[PDB]
RNA sequence: UUGGCGGAAAGGCCUUGGGUGCUUGCUGGCGAAUUGCAAUGUCAUUUUGCGUGGGGAUAAAUCAUUUGUAUACGACUUAGA
RNA sequence: GCCCUGAAUGGCGCUCAAGCGUGUUACCUAUACUCUACCGUCAGGGUUGAUAUGAUGCCCUGACGAGUAGGCAGG
RNA sequence: AAGCUCGUAUCAGUUUUAUUAAAAUGAAGAGCUUUUAGUGGGCCAUUUUUGGUAAGCAGAACUGGCGAUGCGGGAUGAACCGAACGUAGAGUUAAGGUGCCGGAAUACACGCUCAUCAGACCAAAAGGUGUUAG
RNA sequence: GGAAUACUGCCAGCUGGGACUGAGGACUGCGACGUAAGUCAAGGAUGCUGGCAUAAUGGUUAUAUGCCGCCGUCUUGAAA
């Protein structure tokens, strides 16, 4: 329906995120990610924090370099999950890859397009209260990343210009709301009405 | 030698056509030359063809043999009970520029049906209008 | 959704013994088929008499007489395990006896581990009056102007997208 | 609305009526929106059609008042 | 009017297979706003129609069609089984696909 | 054409001014055809060549000589009208 | 009933589970099964005051069809 | 493989009295010679079961799967689950599954667990101010 | 005190939409409708049409796409 979906991954299950994209990547919808670094995953944070050492060591036995190797930023983490629900090593699965794209934050120009979010995937919605969770954010610095300053930095200026963006919104919506309202009653108003507009 | 076929048992009986085709009903036009142009059904042809008119004047389509298949049939229904088609048959579409009496019977016929169109306000001009689909819309929840 | 069906057997009848003492007991089951093999079950358990030389006298389901009125059920449980057959008693809250007994089961699978097979309903009877009821999971409802919430609602989204990052309030 | 525990049908009925509850929440947007999106879906193609009509006549209007 | 669409837009998911062993002449069409099959029913039989460009221009034309019909429905999501006279050629896994409204019946 | 904002991948986003078309906001006058009962019935996207017409700038590296802060052999670092 | 010590899932991955115990509905498929098209084997039956295809021929009906050593028949 | 006799009171890897009549189901595939290629490995599981000390299990025999064997699932896998194969079109299923790879419901209902490699893969009798129902 | 409604089972009840098959090749027969003449959905598809007269669908092959997947003999329980 889209042409290009952007996501917004705060408040999103890593597994749950990944899973749905994936099946849409090989459906031929181009998905593009946002906000990966305040991506959350379940349970404590020692539970996420320690199993990704456990992953690490298995990298290779004799040379790392002759293997894979850990990327550390968080945008890697959830293509890492993302890729392996992903048939790789093949044209359909290298085709379907070409199709997604993951940033820190809002980079532009998706800063100034609509973003949605995956009902079926929210940490609000699927995660039972009470229980803790681990966000990207603080799992990526411990295992080396060393963009999170700049991230949450140069994030708060991408917060900052939208509310006044909202704000000009906002009251612009205000006098469509009184010209609309002004407008109402008529009968050509009256008579929309009718036919449920 | 040759052989002869044997004796089949089959009749072509009338066909059964759906309730939603009435005269006078307004056809949708889904493929060919006047693809999603808006059309009034008319009269029923022998050779299971609907006789359709735009009516010409309106929207240019003139008297032409449909398939049933390929029309989505609408709700609105404009009086036809004052037009005559009676002379219309499959020998009159028998082809093989424009013939002097196909417009001749264009004219008589799309006058008295301009006539019954005129009574409901913004007919003319819904006839007028080319159908399309739009983002959102859905076939099977669209009522016809 | 199991049914109540009341079964009766009597051993059938011989020479000089006409009428014997026409077992009943009420068993509820999904159908007729599986009822009359759970009553010949509990009878090699109870009178050594056999399903051969038993009989099936009669067999009628018994519907609830008010499936409107909210009734305290106590129900007294035989159930078998690793160990040896324990007595078990349980408070279920519902409109019917066939409801009550539903939720047994599930509790039992649950919390016990146990199937229908393994289980042996011993008897259900309303509890006609207040203040009988001894758990405190029943009393908890008996409670005047009992009003609480339901927080944390959610609603099953049909589309795969959701533009307005939708809240959980009720 | 009021109503005592355990009321049977023609008790729930008595005060059903009495309180009005289905005149008070016809009087909602929450059942307005209902039958706003019923009223949609029985739109005839020309219903469809005048919608358009009438939805550019009011856009004329309304964008006429503004910038003034 | 800008819009002249007058067929629903699917994407072709892929063929009728097992875990293993696929069946090429059998595929599955997603149709936009279908969600049950209740909904797909209406789908059934309708024309399905596949457009792709060709650089060498065949006929006086460069582009090429394959047509089929829509067979019936395929699992719990309105997934819907299609055939057609030449088997898609396999690449066009997620490409969008061309149903028409006709033969309708309304 | 005035002015402003956007450096994260800004490569875009907005406003003063007048110019020129449409305006289905409303009412009118003509053409649609023979694509013959449908054939996606051809209406976009990235790249390139040959052509004109109007603009702009109009150089370097290697080999060679030579050299050592280098050099197993390659390779690499110096200098010149 | 479930959890850690009581010693050292296929992957992606998951926690009101996408894990555990039970029940209630929808669906994918094997050369399996149900209907139909074709090749051959068997079995049954018609066949002449014989039809040019010639009775080793022209037909109608039902079932069957895996396979090593080995045997038979047709090419 | 031929012949003979006989289409069937000819029997059956089928169900019950009796001390082998007969009653049900299935079938014309029943009987006598005459002669004639290949065949002597067995493995796994079940059962009667004797023997025994750290152990395991060994061993006598019986009944099934393989041994000559494709197909779907078991992520791959002797001996596991269903299913015994001419070439084709249509539909329903066996076992397995329905978040992606992977075709199918991020279905419903009831409970259950925070595990610092959980859970989906016998040394455990007991310990734990872990949890839940009796 | 009387009505339904739910569940089960029946209809040699009605009514649509979708998918594959068109096999046989002059009548012999079993049936239905009609007073009859005759007709029929009754021992297997018939009735019209639109473009191909630029004559192609299609046949062989290079590549690509979705899935599947070293030989001849001989051991043992298969693989070895």
């Amino acid at each position: 329906v889209e042409p290009v979906v952007v996501i917004d991954g705060k408040g999103h299950l890593v597994g749950r995120l990944a899973s749905v994209v994936a099946k849409q990547l090989l459906n031929g919808q181009k998905i593009v990610v946002v906000r990966a670094e305040e991506l959350n995953i379940s349970g404590e944070f020692f539970r996420n924090k320690l199993k990704y050492h456990d992953f690490l060591r298995k990298a290779t036995a004799f040379n790392k370099t002759r293997g894979p190797f850990h990327f550390r930023a968080p945008s890697r983490i959830f293509y890492k999950a993302l890729r392996g629900m992903v048939s790789h090593k093949t044209a359909r699965g290298k085709a379907a890859l070409e199709r997604l794209k993951v940033f820190e934050g809002i980079p532009p120009p998706y800063d100034k397009k609509k973003r949605v979010v995956v009902p079926q995937a929210l940490r609000v919605l699927r995660l039972k209260p009470g229980r803790k969770y681990t966000t990207l954010g603080k799992l990526s610095t411990s295992v080396g990343w060393k963009y999170e300053d700049v991230v949450a930095k140069l994030e708060a200026k991408r917060k900052v210009s939208s509310a006044e963006y909202y704000a000009k919104k906002r009251a612009f919506t205000k006098k469509v709301a009184s010209a609309n309202a002004t407008a109402a009653e008529s009968d050509v108003a009256k008579q929309l009405a009718a036919l449920g507009y | 030698d040759v052989a002869a076929l044997k004796k089949t048992r089959k009749a072509a009986r009338p066909q059964k056509l759906r309730a939603s085709l009435v005269p006078g009903t307004v056809l949708i036009l889904l493929a060919g030359r006047f693809r999603g142009k808006r059309v009034v059904y008319l009269k029923h042809l022998e050779d299971n063809t609907l006789l359709i008119s735009g009516p010409f004047k309106v929207n240019g389509v003139p008297l032409r043999r449909v398939n049933a298949r390929y029309v989505i049939a609408t709700s609105t229904k404009v009086s036809v009970e004052g037009v005559n088609v009676e002379k219309f048959n499959v020998e009159y579409f028998a082809k093989e520029e424009i013939k002097a009496e196909r417009v001749e019977d264009q004219k008589v016929v799309d006058k008295a049906l301009i006539a019954e169109i005129k009574k409901t306000p913004l007919l003319k001009q819904y006839l007028s209008a080319s159908f399309s689909l739009k983002n959102g819309d859905k076939p099977h929840m669209l009522k016809f | 959704h199991f049914k109540e069906y009341q079964v009766i057997g009597r051993r059938l009848p011989t020479e000089s013994v006409p009428e014997p003492k026409l077992f009943r007991m009420r068993i509820f089951a999904s159908n007729e088929v599986i009822a009359k093999s759970r009553y010949w079950y509990f009878l090699q358990k109870l009178h050594k008499v056999k399903k051969a030389s038993g009989e099936i006298v009669s067999i009628n389901q018994i519907n609830e007489a008010h499936p409107t009125k909210v009734k305290n059920f106590g129900v007294w449980v035989r159930y078998d395990s690793r160990s040896g057959t324990h007595n078990m008693y349980k408070e279920i809250r519902d409109v019917s006896r066939v409801a009550a007994v539903e939720t047994l089961y599930q509790d039992m699978a649950a919390r016990h581990r146990a199937r229908f097979r393994s289980i042996h309903i011993l008897k259900v009877a309303e509890i006609e009056k207040t203040a009988d009821v001894k758990r405190q999971y029943v009393k908890q409802f008996l409670t005047k102007d009992l009003k609480f919430p339901l927080p944390h609602r959610v609603q099953k989204s049909t589309k795969t997208f959701s533009y307005k990052r939708p809240s959980t309030f009720y | 609305f009021a109503l005592p525990r355990g009321a049977r049908t023609a008790t729930v009925s008595k005060k059903w009526a009495a309180a009005a509850v289905c005149e008070k929440w016809a009087a909602s947007s929450w059942a307005k929106k209902i039958a706003q999106r019923e009223r949609r879906a029985a739109l005839t193609d020309f219903e469809r059609f005048q919608v358009m009509v009438l939805r550019k006549q009011k856009r004329y209007t309304v964008k006429k008042a503004l910038a003034k | 009017a800008e819009s002249h669409r007058l067929y629903v837009k699917g994407k072709h998911l892929s063929y009728q297979r097992s875990k293993r062993v696929n069946n090429p002449n059998v595929s599955l069409i997603k149709i936009e706003g279908v969600a049950t099959p209740q909904d797909a029913q209406f789908y059934l039989g309708k024309r399905i129609a596949y457009v792709y460009r060709a650089s060498k221009e065949v006929r006086g034309s460069k582009i090429r069609v394959m047509w089929g019909k829509v067979t019936r429905t395929h699992g719990n999501s309105g997934v819907v089984r299609a055939t057609f006279r030449n088997n898609l050629p396999a690449k066009t896994f997620g490409a969008s696909v061309r149903i028409f409204l006709y033969p309708s019946n309304i």
